[PDB]
Order: C-alpha cells, then structure tokens, then sequence
DNA sequence: ATCGGATGTATATATCTGACACGTGCCTGGAGACTAGGGAGTAATCCCCTTGGCGGTTAAAACGCGGGGGACAGCGCGTACGTGCGTTTAAGCGGTGCTAGAGCTGTCTACGACCAATTGAGCGGCCTCGGCACCGGGATTCTCGAT
DNA sequence: ATCGAGAATCCCGGTGCCGAGGCCGCTCAATTGGTCGTAGACAGCTCTAGCACCGCTTAAACGCACGTACGCGCTGTCCCCCGCGTTTTAACCGCCAAGGGGATTACTCCCTAGTCTCCAGGCACGTGTCAGATATATACATCCGAT
C-alpha cells in the first residue's frame, strides 16, 4: 500500500496500530517484535469485537431498543456456540442468565 | 370459596420472571456489612470503594446462580423435583471445590 | 475468461447508456487497459474542465478492485501528485458487485465534494479545509493550467 | 466490631437465587449450607483482595483488587474495569 | 485536569456505527468491550511469547500471532480471524 | 409458478446459477463467487452489504450453505447448460 | 459342587488389584495405531517419538480413571451401584466438559 | 497406508480395568461406547494442539515436549516427559 | 555475611543462586531484576522440595524400600492436605491412585 | 554437542539432608525437576504482574514474598515466607 | 454359629542383572571490580470521596394456618450382568536393516532498536436534546373449580 | 372430552429527566528520517532414531452357558413445603458534615545494568556392584455351603 496515510488506513482497520505496536513493546512479552505483528493482533480485536457487535445490536433490536446494555451483550454471546465457548469462564455484569426451564418440572 | 393456586404454579411464574431480569437479588446493606466483618476479620481498619462491594455482590451472585444450576440437575438425577444438601454437595465435590 | 467476459457486458453496458460526463474505453490492444476521460461538474470551480485517466484491471476480477489513476493534473486533498485516488470505494469497501460506471460515476461526486477527512496528502487537505473562498481563484488556475 | 452478619441472607433471598438459577421445589435444610458455601467463597476473594491491597501500601479495598482476586481464581469479571 | 487515561472507546464506537448505523450503545457496555478486548489481547499476546520462547526465538513476528490464534481461538473463529489478520497484513504491505 | 431464466443469474457471473448460496438478506449468488468474496474482499453479501459472518459460521460447520429448494427447481430444467460448465 | 464365588467379590478383589499397581491397563500397539489414525486425521505423513505416544497413553488413562469416579460418585447418589451412561454424562456437564 | 476403525482395539476389558482402577464394583453393558466416544474428543483434543505445536517448529516429527506443551495448555499439566 | 564465599554458601542454600539470577534476568518478566529476588526464590524452592523429599522418604520406607519412586511421590502428595491443594491439577506419570473403596459397596455384614 | 541444565543435584544433596539412606530413581528425579520449574514459573509470572499492576519495573524479595503468600496455602505459605526471609537476612549480612 | 474344604494372598530364600552412584576431563557460564544514570524513596500539598448521622415511607421480611403433593419405605418380577471354562487372536519380544529428518556450524544480509524534531490524533470538560423510565387504563391470556 | 370467573401479563398513550452524543481546546505520543549491530535465513554435513519386516511364545481377548440379585415399576402413608393473609422491622432515599488518604509533584541518591577478565562448578562420558525383581516353596487369611 502507498505511504502519506495513517497507519491504521493503510491496513484498512480502524482500531490503532500505533498503540497495538507499543504495548507489544512494552509489556514484557518478547526482547523484539516484528513490523507485521500489530497489523496482524489488530485485525483480529477488530474482527472479535465487530462479531459481538452484530449480534448485540441484533438482540437489542429485537428488544425495540436502540441501545446495547449488558443484556443485550449477554444474550449475544451466550447463544452463539463459538463465542460461548471462548468466553466460558467470564461473568458479565448486569447480564442476567438465558431463560430455561427443565421439561419434568413443567405441569402434567 | 377464596381463590388459590395450586402449589406449584407460582413457583414456576417466579422462575420466568426473575430469569427475565437483571437486577441483584441480595439486599445491600447487609451484604456491605457481612463483606466488612469478613475483611476486619482479615485485616484491621480497613475502607471499602463501594465499586469493590457491588463486584463481590455480582460475583456472589453469580457463583450462586451456577451453583443452584448445578444441583437442580443433581437433585433431578435422583428423579426427584426437590434439592437437598446432598446435592449441593455432589455438585461442589464433582466441580473440585470441595473434593 | 471470467473476468473477460465481465469486462466485456461491462463496456457493452456502458456503451449502450452513455454516462453523462463520463467516458471510457479501451486504448491498448487488450481490454486491460482503458483510458477514460471525466467532465467538470456543473456546480463545481472545475468549470469546463476535462480530465484523462488510465486505469489497469488486475487478473482477478471483479474480487480485487482495479487500479486507477490520472494522467493530467489536478488538486484535491484525495489525489496526490501522480494523480492516484484516495477513495475508499477504490481501495477498502469495495464490493464485486460494483461496475465501472457507478466507480466513475462516484469519482464525478468526489469531485464535487472533496473528503478531507481521510486525504492522501495531508498539506492540500489543510489548504482546502481552511477557507474555499480564499482557494477557490486556484482552483480555476489549476484548471486553466491543465484542465483548460 | 460486626458479628452475625451472616443472617442477612435471607431465606426470601435465596429463594430468589434459586428460582433464578430454575429450581422449582426447596427443602428447609438448604439455608444453612447456602450460606456456609457463600462464606467459603467470600472468605477466598476477600483474603487475596486484601493480600493485593496491602502489597500496594494502600488502606482501601479498590474495585481493581476485587478484579485481579476474581480473576486470579478463574472467575473473571467484566465490566468493572481492568 | 485528571490525568490521561486510554481505552477503545472510539474504535468500538466506530465499529459499532460500521456494522449498525441506526445503533447506540451505554456506558457499561462499553466498560465491558472495553474490558473484554483487553482480556483478548493479553491472551493471545501472552500465549504468543511461550510460543517464541518454546523455539528459542526472540522477536514476536506474524507468524507466532497467528499460531496464537489458532490455539486460542476455536474452531470456526480461528479460520475467520486469520484470514481477516492476513488480509490486513497484506493490504499494510502493498 | 415456475421461475424462468431470468432469475436464475449469479450477479457477479452473469451467467447461470451452480450451487446457489441464499443469503439472509435473500441475495442468490453461486458457491465460488461466495467463497471467493469471503476469501478477499469483505466477509459481507456485495449487493445490500450487510454483515454475513455469523450465519456463514453457523452455516459452514453443519454443512447447509447450499439452498436446497432452489437448487432442486433449476438442475431439473436446464441439465445441459449445467453441464456446459 | 465345583467352587464358585458369590458375584461382586471378584470385583472388590479386582478393585484392591489394580488401586495397588501403577502399570498402564492399555494395551500399547492398538493407542499407537488410533493416536497415528487421529494424527494423520489431522496432517499427512507424521512421525511420532515413542516419549509422545506414552505421555498421551498416561495423560488419556488418567483422565478415565478420575472420570469413572466421578461417575461411579454420580451412580452412588441415585441408589445405585451400576454405572450407566446417564452418569458419565452427568459428571461431563458438570465438570463443564460438555456442558 | 490409511489406518481405519482402530477406536475397537480400546476393548472391553481394558475399561472395565480402567473402571476398577477407578473404583467401580458393577457396569452397565452400555458404558463401552460412551467411554469410546469420550476417549475420541479428548485424544482429538489433545492431538489437535501437539500438531499445531509441532507444526509452528517447521518439523514432521510430533516430539513428546509438544504433547506436555498441549496438556499444559488444556489445563492438565503432566509430570515426568519434561517441562 | 562475608562477601566472600559463593553466592548460595553465602545465604546458606544449596539451591543455585546466579543460576536463578540469570532465569529470571532472561525470562522476559520484568526490565529490572532485584538482588534480593533469586535468593528468596531459592530459598522458597528449596524448602517445598525438602517437604516433598521428606514424604516421599516417609513413604518409601513403609514399603521397605531404600529408594523413591513416582509411586512413593504420587503416595505423599496425595496423602497430604495442602501439597495436594499446590498440585492439584497435576498428573504423576507411573503414580496410580489411592486406594479406597466405597462404604457402600462392600459386602453387608 | 550441547550441554543441558537441570536441578538434579540440588534436590540430591537436599534429599541427602532430609534421608541420609534412601535413594531417587531417574524417573522421580525427572519429576522433581518438571515439579521445580513449575512452581518457579508460577512464582516468578505471579511476580511479573504484580510488579506490572503498581506502574513498577523491578521483581524485589517483596514482590516474590507477595506471590508466594498468593499462590501457597496457608502454613505453606508461612513456612516459605519464613525461610525466604531467614535467607535474604543471612545474604544481606 | 461353626465347621470343613478350597482358594487366594502373604511370607521366607536363592540369584543375577542392569541401573544408580561415583570418578575424570574441561569449558562455558558465573563471580569480581568499575562506571554511569535513571528508578524509586521521601516529603508536601490538594481535594475527592469515604464514613457517620437523621428523619420518613414503605417495600420486603417474619409469623401462623390449612392442605395437597412429593419423599420414602416395602414387595414383587425378570432381565441383564458376574463368574467360570474352552478356544482363537494378535500383543510382546528379540533381532536386523535403512534412511529421513533432527541437530550443529559457518556467512552475511536485511530487519528491528535507538535518537531527535514535530505536530495532529485523542483525552478532558461542557452542553443539549431525545431515548427510555414511569403512570394510568384497557385488552389478552393462563389457571382452576365445576360440570 | 368442555364453560366461565378471577387473576396475572401485555399494549398503548402521555409526561419528564438525565446521560449519551458531539464540539472545543490542548498537550504528548506517534511519525518520519537516519544509523548500526546482530538475529536468523540459507547451505552443507553428521548420525540418531523412527519405520518396516520376520519369526516364536504365550498372554490376554472372545464366545458361550447358568444363575442371581439388582434395577424398576407399583402402592401406601404421612408430613412438610407452598400459597395466602396480617403485622413488624429496617432497607432505601434524600440531606448534611467532617476529614482521611489517594493522587500528584519535586528533589535526590544509590541500586542495577553493562563491560571486561578470569577460573572453577557442573555437564558429558565411563565403570563397578548391590537393590530389587523373579522363581520356588510353605503358612495363613478369607469365602461359601451346611449344619
Ligand atoms: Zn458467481
Ligand atoms: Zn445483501
């Protein structure tokens, strides 16, 4: 890509590369780093977090709601097998637990 | 004569709706004082951000949700709709808290 | 082939709907190559104003966006000296289902309104930006230099 | 100095709790060891809490301690910082 | 003025209005995003030194990132973030 | 009743539909063409662009990107230009 | 008139047996070939050094044996003392394996 | 030189010493299955990351420090093949 | 002390000290490393594998053994209360199990 | 060739305090030795983010005294606490 | 409650073999002395936010009662699992041969750290209006005793 | 199989308020340009151990038959949670008031990193002998049918 623009509209991301760059180099994970590696990390968080976006703002829509709130991001994850899956071990404040009832204990 | 329902009808109307919602089930108050005299208990003259007790609060709360989870099967396993001690503690033994 | 083919039903669409103020076609033995030329709009300080440009079709089509660029001269805060676009349709949010038309199409509407918020050159985005009125006499120059 | 605390867990509120976590049916017995596992599960976060605290030469217990103790026990939190 | 605190609040805010334009989002939720992309990040940052360390390495490159994510991610997200961290990489380049 | 040729095109091959893809925003478009947009250029359906990543995640594991009911309609009809390719 | 024992006490005898020793109850040659079958599932043409086949031999019997206590734990609290699927898969939700 | 169909040579036997290693006295005709099964995911678990391991080194050789890093990894860690 | 002696002589240890130092120099934790740090290390490493080299002795001389084994280790940390708790998670190769049977299942009297 | 390092002898002359008689196999020594370097790299990470939490750039006897009461138990942790603190004491003088 | 077989497990003795503990060469990593500078310790000031108190009002808790449904014990059936024996299978062991790939050494070239100047991306503080909370009334829908 | 009455929940419309979205000023961190020491990428050579095949024992697996004892369904009893009404307790909200200690700033000094020289501790390799495993033969504990 040409050069004269920001680094993180070079790679066509929107989350900085810069400060990605400088955490990776001074966090005490590894004596150099690369010049690929921000770009890289970057796109990912971008990635993850544009993944749970959709889906909250999909379930605060269904809501008639215009706004995300830990609910919404709560029903989001929990109902999507991969995120669930990564994030099983994380409590989200405010969320609440997904309606579910066992089946004997419903009336005969 | 009076109207009544019968038992078990409201038990379930309970259970939809505190799962619809999000708010804490545990009054404040005496949960900040049981936090505080577990805390001089630990170490004296000590001060609390109210930001740490609503996290222990939701941290609590939660861990007692998944816990009542947790023996709700193990109650139901036995084929049985009430939960006991015993299941509480098949389920902490089987989750490594207690072992 | 594939791309072939589209490019093919491309220019027989833009023959058989000549866009205003836009014209293209091919100058080199292949379809790979095309020159095209661009009119100034009418509410615009590029009056009368004809502008060529080259652009080159990558071998995969229409799954990469193809390559533009200005063979005159022109200011803009999205076109640098060699005349490269800094548009995002161009290079970022490019969808296949794009044709050639609504793209040249889309450089007419950039050109009456300049982005400055993402400027490939950052000193020309400046120069607009700080007043039209004051720029707007060599925005005729430039057209009167080259343009003209 | 407090002392007997613990009964402000009412038995509404664990009813509460348990019909939130599905439980339809409780026996009486199970008060007493829902408050016994809460003050287990208390008495461990608080006491890495306070261990991070005091190694920060501070006098407050910081929502930041409270994170790190949780975290640190695999129960992360989110939404109070860190 | 209180001192300069940083987070990824405008990033998030750009996504958001990215993928729902007509979309608002609170406080909290964005203390949780917040939260939740600092988690990711020091995990696959941190999973991505044993992975040099392990080899005798000494430069954190592209290549220990994407092992990363990989091992961390599962099974349908770790074939979707690697190919959007590739693409990104190889769009920076050229 | 029955669909004609008309709208049985891939939009970015113009030419005729090989294992249909339907999109949540009802955008047909053939297999390759799916994969190769989902490969290069923006994980998002290239007509109305909205977002696609989930349900493609959803969809990819257990095998149900294919449109069946359509698919079953058009090989029927025009077995030769299927078989042209 | 030939001698035979009541049914359960060879199974306590065999339970005292095998909770003394330590060896491995695998046999070697058929975990080889399913711990290659899986591997080549995975990447063609793979070479495996004997040390990795035996930590995956010690490492998956481990985990069956502290699973099948578990689920015996899950038989024995519904009155029971067989073991039936129902358990096993009792102790993996649990557990948080299955879920 | 495809192998196929090696998850029968875990026999019957073989669990049922498992299981009395692990302290069961009596055993449904069913659990045979279900520890197969159960055995499968774990050792596809486990595989799938000591690849990934072997596969970052750039080697065709699965050493055992990458099974130990793998298990590690899942949450299991394992004394005695080095680490 | 004296300044004089070996760095691990010097602490009374017979754990590694420079040894240590160096780990935790080139372990990418911190950009600094203090002098007292690799000492208190040693010094804690020193004393858990003293506890656990006692039980494990312990444990292998109830069986008229002149020799530990990974049986008489997995014996020790198990049997114990807080050495079980520090490894928990941990797996002994060639160790077993402890032996126990449940109330339950034994024979009726 | 190559050399590799390991803690083999250090856990002999400590068993040699401990067990005059008794003897270690091969097999057990490998263990104490995957034993040894784990609870350093626990001890020692443990330490990196508690230095890295208070804005420091320095792992002192202090921040090893705060990993070792968070990670051991309760008279574990006292007894190590105890016994690193007697062996900075004796180093410093 | 034993008594007798009958079987399995425990105990004592010869022996022999391979792995553990010790000894030797040496070389690479740790110890010792010196210099420079930035990190952290200490003192002082600001002002934020934590603790404590009072009054009201009212939502939540505590207590008592009547009763229906669920927990638990007891019986009977039959069917699946345990024990034992004869037979078929392939694991285990030893031995040999081959070569693929892990491992080590030597060059050297391009990538990443470090430093100085500079300015715009992002953070803190203010402001305003609309999204969501709340109140009140009506429509919809489970729920249960009675047929 | 159902009809109807009492009760809980959902929709709809109108009012209000505070927090989320956007703007403005500013300062410090990211960018660009340039230089340099070394990390690792590549080529070549060694040689270790991973793979494949063959033959012989014999140990573990398999298949079949008999019986028994344990799982599972059914019935009965009773007592203990549940739903509901009345009264008591203290949680929650708004308000005021004081001061502890969290947070920031400035100065300084001393602890640690980096460099060079040197030498001995521990690592690889070789060797002898005795601790434990194996085979063999008694001694005793335990189980089951039968009085
Ligand atoms: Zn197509
Ligand atoms: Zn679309």
């Amino acid at each position: 890509s040409a050069k004269a623009c920001t680094r993180s509209s070079r790679a066509g991301l929107q989350f900085p590369v810069g400060r990605v760059h400088r955490l990776l180099r001074k966090g005490n994970y590894s004596e150099r780093v690369g010049a690929g590696a921000p770009v890289y990390l970057a796109a990912v968080l971008e990635y993850l977090t544009a993944e749970i976006l959709e889906l909250a703002g999909n379930a605060a829509r269904d809501n008639k709601k215009t706004r995300i709130i830990p609910r919404h991001l709560q029903l989001a994850i929990r109902n999507d097998e991969e995120l669930n899956k990564l994030l099983g071990r994380v409590t989200i404040a405010q969320g609440g637990v997904l309606p579910n009832i066992q089946a004997v204990l419903l009336p005969k | 004569k009076p109207h009544r329902y019968r038992p078990g009808t409201v038990a379930l109307r309970e259970i939809r709706r505190y799962q619809k919602s999000t708010e804490l089930l545990i009054r404040k108050l005496p949960f900040q004082r049981l936090v505080r005299e577990i805390a001089q208990d630990f170490k004296t003259d000590l001060r609390f951000q109210s930001s740490a007790v609503m996290a222990l609060q939701e941290a609590c709360e939660a861990y007692l949700v998944g816990l009542f989870e947790d023996t709700n099967l193990c109650a139901i396993h036995a084929k049985r709709v009430t939960i006991m001690p015993k299941d509480i503690q098949l389920a902490r033994r089987i989750r490594g808290e207690r072992a | 082939h594939m791309a072939l083919k589209r490019i093919n039903k491309e220019l027989s669409d833009l023959a058989r709907d000549p866009p205003a103020q836009i014209s293209a076609g091919p100058v080199g033995d292949d379809m790979f190559h095309w020159q095209a030329t661009i009119m100034g709009p009418n509410d615009s300080p590029y009056q009368g104003g004809v502008f060529f440009l080259t652009i080159h079709f990558p071998t995969d089509y229409p799954f990469k966006p193809p390559k533009v660029a200005f063979t005159t001269r022109i200011y803009h805060p999205n076109i640098n000296s060699n005349g490269s676009i800094c548009l995002d349709i161009l290079r970022s949010q490019w969808s296949p289902a794009l044709t050639i038309s609504k793209v040249l199409l889309s450089i007419a509407s950039l050109l009456d309104d300049p982005n400055p918020d993402d400027p490939k050159v950052p000193e020309i985005a400046r120069i607009y930006k700080t007043d039209r009125d004051k720029y707007n006499r060599i925005s005729r120059e430039w057209t009167q230099k080259y343009a003209m | 100095v407090l002392r007997d605390n613990i009964q402000g867990i009412t038995k509404p509120a664990i009813r509460r709790l348990a019909r939130r976590g599905g439980v339809k049916r409780i026996s009486g017995l199970i008060y007493e060891e829902t408050r016994g596992v809460l003050k287990v599960f208390l008495e461990n976060v608080i006491r890495d809490a306070v261990t991070y605290t005091e190694h920060a030469k501070r006098k407050t217990v910081t929502a930041m301690d409270v994170v790190y103790a949780l975290k640190r026990q695999g129960r992360t939190l989110y939404g109070f910082g860190g | 003025k209180r001192s300069r605190k940083e987070s990824y609040s405008i990033y998030v805010y750009k996504v958001l209005k990215q993928v729902h334009p007509d979309t608002g989002i609170s406080s909290k939720a964005m203390g949780i995003m917040n939260s939740f992309v600092n988690d990711i990040f020091e995990r696959i940052a941190g999973e991505a030194s044993r992975l040099a360390h392990y080899n005798k390495r000494s430069t954190i490159t592209s290549r220990e990132i994407q092992t990363a994510v990989r091992l961390l991610l599962p099974g349908e997200l770790a074939k979707h973030a690697v190919s959007e961290g590739t693409k990104a990489v190889t769009k920076y380049t050229s | 009743a029955i669909p004609s040729l008309s709208e049985c095109q891939c939009g970015i091959c113009m030419e005729i539909l090989v294992e249909p893809v339907t999109l949540p925003c009802n955008h047909t478009l053939c297999k390759p063409c799916f994969q190769s947009t989902v490969e290069k250029a923006s994980l998002c359906c290239p007509f109305c662009r909205r977002r696609v990543s989930s349900w493609t995640r959803y969809h990819t594991r257990r095998n149900s990107l294919v449109n069946v009911e359509l698919w079953t309609i058009i090989q029927k009809h025009y077995p030769r230009e299927c078989k042209l390719r």
